[PDB]
């Protein structure tokens, strides 16, 4: 589970964020450009097909 | 936002391997070949 | 007025935006009343010599 | 608008796109991973 | 409108080879070395 807040959204709007996957080996960093208006696809995690999103919730 | 990446730009990745060497093409040394060389 | 109170709680008072290393001596303070839900902390890359806010790789 | 979070006058390279250079070296071949043939292995093969 | 590749990005191509391993530098296994190892 990853959480992003309103203040972090405003300070991050127009920018991207990458997440590190809990596993047995380092890697599987998922990078996407989420802003308060929506999502922009940074498809550098496509190669990292071992892990992908299951759902996104708007609080 | 054109986030270009090496996967679609015919560029070898930082963390990438090569095919094992065969009788007609060169490449990485196989595990079996290394084991045989060490045993010999 | 209650809705205003809850939405200013939700917005969050950003106490810092920019660049900071906060080694031995730099800290950020708050108040016991100011704390209701928690804090949001956003991190990204830096530059050792340029000291410029590299605008990628957020968390 | 931007590439990998970079805007304006930007020069991208292989490591900027997580790519390898032309003159790049890989991990040496071991008993568990394939890789470049070591100098000692080549010398032993030549001597044999 | 500009097109860029790995060579334009001073990067290695996906379908690229490597220098054969020698007595002073590492690299790919030569065909002759593989044949000699197999025959031994
Ligand atoms: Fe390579």
């Amino acid at each position: 589970s990853v959480f992003l807040s309103k203040a972090q959204l405003v300070e991050l709007a127009g920018k991207g964020i990458l997440v590190q996957m809990p596993s047995t080996t380092y890697g599987d960093r998922k990078y996407l450009y989420v802003s308060t208006t929506g999502l922009s696809g940074h498809f550098d995690n496509s190669n990292y097909a071992a892990w992908a999103l299951r759902q996104v919730t708007i609080m | 936002i054109v986030d270009l990446f090496a996967s679609d730009l015919d560029a070898a990745e930082i963390n990438h391997t090569h095919a094992e060497a065969t009788t007609t093409e060169s490449g990485f040394l196989s595990i079996d070949d290394k084991e045989k060389l060490d045993a010999i | 007025s209650a809705k205003d109170y809850v939405d200013t709680i939700g917005e969050g008072t950003v106490i810092f935006k920019g660049a900071n290393l906060m080694g031995a001596g730099q800290s950020f303070k708050w108040d016991a009343s100011k704390l209701k839900f928690g804090m949001t902390l956003l991190f990204s890359r830096y530059d050792a010599a340029n000291n410029t806010p590299q605008d990628y790789y957020y968390h | 608008t931007s590439i990998n979070g970079k805007t304006g006058i930007v020069d991208l390279f292989a490591s900027d796109l997580d790519a390898a250079e032309i003159n790049h070296t890989h991990a040496e071949a071991t008993t568990t991973e394939s890789g470049f043939l070591s100098i000692d292995d080549k010398e032993k093969l030549d001597a044999i």
